[PDB]
DNA sequence: TCCGATCGGTACCGGACATGTAAAGAGCAGACCACCGACAAGT
DNA sequence: ACTTGTCGGTGGTCTGCTCTAACGTCACGGCCAACCGATCGGA
């Protein structure tokens, strides 16, 4: 899931002496504060607990230690699709975004009448590596933004 | 301020120090806006009553004098005017810089008019007033000549 | 040459011509003019009075070009007499209805 | 300077930039630019043009060059950038605020660090941040990077208040809101006259 | 430390001497004044060369409302107190007590010039305090604790906490976009 | 369709101001005025009247003793 | 073109949070002494939660449902 | 009618004179601070002496207050031997 | 020149008649025959000497601040004690 | 003579709204107020 | 007989300044991702 997949990313914490680390591992999800019609009587927030299992390790001594974290209340959707929040109901609606990946792009020019091809490589949270040839035949690519 | 048919034209032009320091009635010298505990306006601040009005119709900081016929007069322990408080949109403060400070709007324009006043390019000003380079103010020829 | 209008400059037929004629008379010799066909963007910003140029279009430079040339403004024009709440030089608002 | 002390005067920031002012001479310069136009040709006629545009805009009337370079910033009063409460006891900046608090802050440490004795960079590093601090004061955006407030909003400035749609001369001078006003939707009444 | 020890004493003696003293040989003055060039070279070149302990002790406080640049220069007053009251004889390393007076600095300045409406440090260690206090219950309650759990394990009526919430707002901007478009303002 | 009448009605003959500026606010719940815009100066000064723009600028949106005196009278 | 449901963009401010909390957690590290440290007292959780609300509440993506009718739902 | 009142006269430092109004049954203060923020006395031959405040604490307390005389000698002592045989051998 | 028994009965009427809690200063400019005072320091005295006399005739005056919101002390006198 | 940067602009009426972190603590001093003792002169 | 200006003391609260001694030494973060037209400064 997507608790799972971001406390796996966040595993690793080292300093950079490297000798602790933390790590986060197994979310677990409790029973409802409350119901849907009492949270939209009383102006309250459809939430439930989350606990997460958080274990830290020492690697000079070799010694752990293991407790259970309260991480908040986390809000759940209802039945109809719906986030009560403050007693008001609220919907989160979807986005389209460009998908990540290689774009090659064709342009001509109003100069010389020549062809040009660029591809631009866009990444998720990363910069951006860009290549284009130009009228004189030469290929260039731009790092970032340079 | 009355009879718009009496002005007769609308003059601009750069306002030099002194005309800066006239315009004011005092000088802010710490940045604190109100008290945080009776949310009254702190003394020399941004929002100073002795700076730029009572808050107040007819009353002062401390609140010696509340009566109107304290006409035009300043309270001789907090320094507060004793008027009205629509007169806190028509005063003015200044700040006193401990260094000068070039005008954005000559500087970083298209076209530059201090690089033309001057004959520095652009970037050139950019260097000298944005501490990156130093600049010959005047050179001594006689001198350097004779020796 | 002689004239006060510095070279390269736009400047009103009327009153270039007010100046030849004042300078052809007990002066030098008159300045030399050729006509101009201007945008409608670049006549507008390029009237006498800095207040209307100022609400148009481009108000950093505008003000500060009038800053530095210390114009003034005479207050005559539909759009300035506007702003300042002073009635409009057309219609009623003329000295011959008033 | 260390070998040749005694035979030139170089300054670093506006201090150098207004003694430059204070030595120029717009006489002799007027005049050279007239020769200049009068007698050259080519790319350089352009220039020439332009400052000689300049340096008479700044001769003819009666102000004097040293206008560019501040020494006192004015403060707009305190009704045009108003501290209020809303309801819930929640305060309110005009976000100009912050801008003069930043420049009374920097001003402040530049004065104690020449009063301390620290030494050139220090000073310097300090002048060049109150230099921006007024910069970004004046007009935010021009140079460098806007300052940003909280939620990544670039604040505004005066220059900000003058441009624009949301400009005071086009939202507040040229159309206003007026009093004996109404509105309600429209149905086609036959039975009605031209007036 | 030792050459800027040497030139402060040695101009304090020629102060000492100038008025109501004796006409010092040319020599001594000289010498005298000698030390005092060296002494403020010495402490110049000191300061310049623990530069960076500043950014990196500054750095661990950036984005709580001062700027870097800020942090930075009272980074360096601390950094130049600390070169004021530095002592040899202990033979302990400059670095720990330039960073106990760098963070001290940086600590009060941060306290002092990060709010439009100022808060006394004396209030904003007790605002710190009732943070930690309210953390800490929830660990270990599980839920959000009340005003009476943090009055009772904060030693102070349930009218104090409530008072000091109050204090911990922050002023919102009048210029901020209301709509989807900037059209509208607060 | 909910546009109805009931809702869509305003009226204003004196309500609340601005801080900044002196000038009503804006909206049927706020009991604002209606924004003339540079539109309807632009058509006003087309047919010549003068007076009513000048009244409409000064005496009804921003002249803070004009108001006043304009009720009084 | 894909689509970001809003299981996408919980996470993403999930991780926001959790970004945050683990430089946090860093930040206490090189101060707390060692031999004395426990789990609970590294874990900031305000944070995450912080993050969560913030999303809910100002996001343009999070839109009060219309209830006009149960199509328009 | 208005209340009577009288009129003090300020001087600076840098030779400015500002004008505060004050009521006819107050104390003038001797000290006034001015319109341009420097703090100004009142001009007469009488002049109220005001309070006189000490300078505070600077460098040299600090090194006083952490040493001792004799140690400060004893090393200026050595750094002026130093000096002494670097220069003349 | 106020008698002090006129002056009591002035203090007294507007601790009484007032609902909320007055501090010193207030007290010295509004109730009359406070007006007088040479200096604070005599005031002071003055109104420390009069509230202990009233005190001494019974009279519940009940000392708090002027409100939640601030730190400076006031009087009030309980209507129903 | 050509061209990589930089700045200027892009309709209107109606409506809507308000922040999310803090590495601390101790010792000494200054200003102000609620509680008080004396002591002679005016009332 | 009663009262008040002048003098001095305690304890509490709010506010500000100075000090702390193992060793510690040059930041991520990156939006931007439009579109057309005009102008000044390098190559
Ligand atoms: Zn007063």
């Amino acid at each position: 899931g997507g608790l799972e997949e971001v406390l796996a990313e966040l595993s690793p914490i080292e300093d950079f002496s490297g000798s602790m680390s933390l790590s986060f591992s197994d979310p677990r999800f409790d029973e409802v504060k409350a119901s849907v019609d009492e949270c939209k009587d009383k102006d309250m927030t459809y939430a439930a607990p989350l606990f997460v299992t958080a274990e830290f390790i020492n690697n000079n001594t070799g010694e752990i230690k293991s407790q259970t974290v309260f991480m908040g209340d986390f809000p759940m959707m209802t039945e109809k699709g719906t986030f009560i929040i403050n007693g008001t109901e609220r919907v989160v609606v979807s986005q389209l975004v460009r998908s990540p990946g290689v774009y090659f792009d064709e342009t001509i020019d109003k100069s010389t009448e020549k062809t040009l091809h660029s591809v631009k490589v866009i990444p998720g949270r990363g910069a951006w590596l860009e290549f284009d040839v130009d009228k004189r035949d030469t290929v260039g690519v731009r790092i970032d933004r340079k | 301020m009355l009879d718009v048919n009496f002005f007769d034209e609308l003059r601009i032009g750069l306002a030099t120090a002194d005309d800066i320091r006239n315009w004011s009635y005092g000088e802010v010298k710490k940045p604190e806006t109100i008290n945080y505990r009776t949310l009254k306006p702190e003394k020399d601040g941004l929002f100073c009553e002795k700076i730029f009005g009572p808050t107040r119709d007819w009353e002062c900081y401390c609140g010696k004098y509340k009566r109107v016929r304290f006409k035009g007069i300043i309270c001789e322990r907090c320094g507060v005017e004793v008027t009205r408080a629509k007169v806190r949109r028509e005063r003015m403060g200044h700040i006193e810089l401990a260094a000068p400070v070039t005008h954005i709007w000559y500087f970083k324009g298209v076209p530059s008019r201090l690089g033309y006043l001057l004959d520095l390019a652009p970037k050139d000003l950019e260097k000298i007033i944005y501490f990156a380079a130093y600049v010959i103010t005047s050179v001594d020829d006689e001198m350097r000549h004779n020796e | 040459g002689s004239t006060e209008f510095l070279p390269g400059s736009l400047t009103e037929r009327a009153e270039f011509e007010a100046e030849n004629r004042r300078v052809v008379a007990e002066g030098g010799e008159p300045a030399a003019g050729r006509p101009v066909l201007m945008g409608i963007t670049k006549a507008s910003l390029a009237t006498d009075s800095w207040l209307s140029a100022a609400s148009f279009q481009e108000t950093t430079r505008v003000l500060t070009d009038a800053a530095i040339n210390c114009r003034s403004d005479k207050l005559n024009g539909l759009k300035e007499n506007v702003i300042i709440g002073k009635l409009i030089p057309a219609g009623t608002g003329i000295s011959r209805y008033r | 300077q260390d070998r040749y002390g005694e035979y030139f005067t170089g300054a670093m920031g506006a201090e150098s930039i207004k003694k430059l002012i204070e030595n120029f001479d717009i006489d002799a310069e007027a005049e050279s630019l007239r020769e200049v136009i009068r007698s050259g040709k080519g790319q350089k006629k352009l220039r020439a043009l332009k400052r000689l545009k300049v340096v008479a805009a700044f001769q003819q009337s009666g102000n004097s060059p040293m206008g560019m370079v501040l020494d006192a910033v004015p403060v707009i009063p305190p009704e045009l950038r108003p501290m209020v409460q809303l309801d819930g006891g929640r305060f309110a900046t005009s976000d100009l605020n912050d801008l003069y608090r930043r420049v009374i802050n920097r001003n402040n440490r530049l004065k104690r660090l020449i009063d301390l004795g620290a030494p050139e960079i220090i000073v310097n590093n300090e002048k060049r941040m109150l230099q921006e601090s007024v910069d970004a004061l004046f007009d935010n955006g021009r140079r460098g990077r806007p300052v940003t407030g909280p939620g990544n909003r670039p604040l505004k400035s005066l220059s900000d208040l003058l441009k624009g749609k949301q400009g005071r001369f086009r939202q507040n001078l040229l159309g206003k809101r007026v009093d004996y006003s109404g509105r309600s939707v429209i149905v086609v009444g036959p039975q009605l006259k031209l007036h | 430390a030792k050459r800027i020890e040497a030139g402060l004493y040695a101009t304090q003696k020629l102060a000492e001497l100038a008025e109501k003293g004796e006409k010092l040989p040319v020599q001594q003055r000289r010498d005298m004044q000698w030390i005092c060039r060296d002494g403020d070279r010495a402490k110049n070149h000191l300061l310049e060369a623990n530069l960076r302990l500043v950014v990196s002790l500054a750095k661990r406080y950036t984005g709580r409302g001062m700027a870097f640049l800020d942090l930075i220069q009272e980074g360096n007053l601390g950094l130049i107190r600390a070169v004021e009251k530095f002592d040899y004889t202990k033979g302990y390393k400059f670095s720990t007590y330039a960073t106990w007076w760098i963070r001290q600095a940086i600590t009060r300045a941060m306290a002092d010039q990060a709010r439009t409406i100022r808060i006394p440090v004396h209030m904003v260690e007790v605002i710190n305090k009732l943070g930690r206090i309210q953390r800490e219950l929830l660990q270990d309650l599980g839920r959000e604790p009340t005003p009476e759990e943090l009055a009772k394990e904060m030693d102070i009526t349930p009218e104090k906490v409530l008072e000091i919430q109050q204090y911990a707002r922050e002023p919102i901007s009048l210029d901020q976009t209301i709509g989807d478009e900037g059209d509208s303002q607060l | 369709l909910h546009h109805l009448v009931d809702d869509k009605i305003h009226a204003r003959s004196t309500g609340p101001y601005s801080m900044i500026t002196q000038q009503p606010l804006g909206g049927k719940a706020q009991f604002g005025g209606q924004r003339f815009g540079e539109m309807e100066c632009w058509a006003m000064q087309a047919y010549g009247a003068a007076y009513t723009l000048q009244e409409l600028l000064t005496i009804k949106s921003d002249d803070t003793v004009g108001r006043v005196k304009v009720y009084e009278a | 073109r894909r689509l970001r449901t809003v299981g996408e963009l919980i996470q993403n401010q999930i991780r926001v949070g959790l970004s945050r909390m683990e430089r946090v957690v860093r930040e206490r590290m090189t101060t707390q002494d060692v031999e004395a440290i426990t789990p609970q007292t590294l874990i900031n959780i305000r944070p995450v939660v912080a993050a969560i609300k913030e999303f809910f509440g100002t996001s343009q993506l999070s839109q009060f449902m219309d209830q006009n009718n149960p199509l328009s739902g | 009618d208005l209340a009577p009142r009288q009129v003090a006269r300020y001087r600076t430092d840098n030779g400015e004179e500002f004008d505060v109004p004050f009521a006819d049954d107050a104390e003038i203060p001797g000290t006034w601070l001015c319109r341009n923020g420097l703090e100004g006395t009142l001009i007469e031959g009488d002049v109220p002496e005001p309070k006189k405040v000490k300078p505070p604490r600077t460098h040299w307390d600090m090194l006083l207050e952490r040493r001792s005389v004799e140690e400060l000698e004893e090393l200026l002592k050595e750094r002026l031997d130093l000096i002494k045989a670097k220069r003349r051998g | 020149a106020v008698s002090k028994v006129e002056r009591l009965m002035n203090l007294v009427i507007a601790l009484l008649s007032t609902r909320t809690y007055l501090p010193a200063e207030k007290i010295r400019t509004t109730v009359a025959g406070y007006a007088d005072s040479p200096s604070d320091e005599a005031f002071s005295r003055m109104f420390e000497r009069d509230k202990n006399e009233l005190r001494d005739l019974g009279i519940p005056l009940e000392t708090g601040r002027v409100s939640k919101w601030d730190s400076t002390e006031g009087y009030r006198i309980n209507r129903d004690s």
